[PDB]
């Protein structure tokens, strides 16, 4: 699709088996998933921005359906206010921005 | 990082 | 022009004369740059994002270019990480997700 951005650009991912809604955030590195499981093996990582540093659990390898395009790769998940997801993903997606 | 409301 | 997201989506702008370096953001409801100048009265705002809420100047109808492609609107002055372009002058400059 093609996205405006008259407002927030969120979609439906999913993720765990889960039905989310996501944003599409460029601004972002890393996706970041608020609170809940997933398989396998995780380590710490800390992430930041406005407002300072918050701790995440990072998972790797991990597929994800992004508004109907799978892609595969690092989640980190913890205290989100917004479910984001990052360049990490949003390359495997071929998305690009326009102007 | 990572990205505002 | 049509940016991949490989790298930082990173781009020139002016504000005060003076060129910036800025991330084009479709995750930043607003636009909010690093400590500086701007001419005008400022409001008081509040912006949020993953690691809490922060107090920053809000100044309205700044004149910026972005990228080569003028925009008019309100600039958000504090404490970020880097110099971020939110979707209140991405809609201004025309840009687009696709994928
Ligand atoms: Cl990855
Ligand atoms: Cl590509
Ligand atoms: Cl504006
Ligand atoms: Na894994």
């Amino acid at each position: 699709p093609q996205i405006t951005l008259w407002k927030r650009p969120l979609v439906t991912i999913k993720i765990g088996g889960q039905l989310k809604e996501a944003l599409l955030d460029t601004g972002a590195d890393d996706t970041v998933i608020e609170e809940m499981s997933l398989p396998g093996r995780w380590k710490p990582k800390m992430i930041g921005g406005i407002g300072g540093f918050v701790k995440v659990r990072q998972y790797d390898q991990i597929i994800i359906e992004i508004a109907g395009h799978k892609a595969i790769g690092t989640v980190l998940v913890g205290p989100t206010p917004v479910n984001i997801i990052g360049r990490n993903l949003l390359t495997q997606i071929g998305a690009t921005l326009n102007f | 990082n990572l990205x505002q409301i």
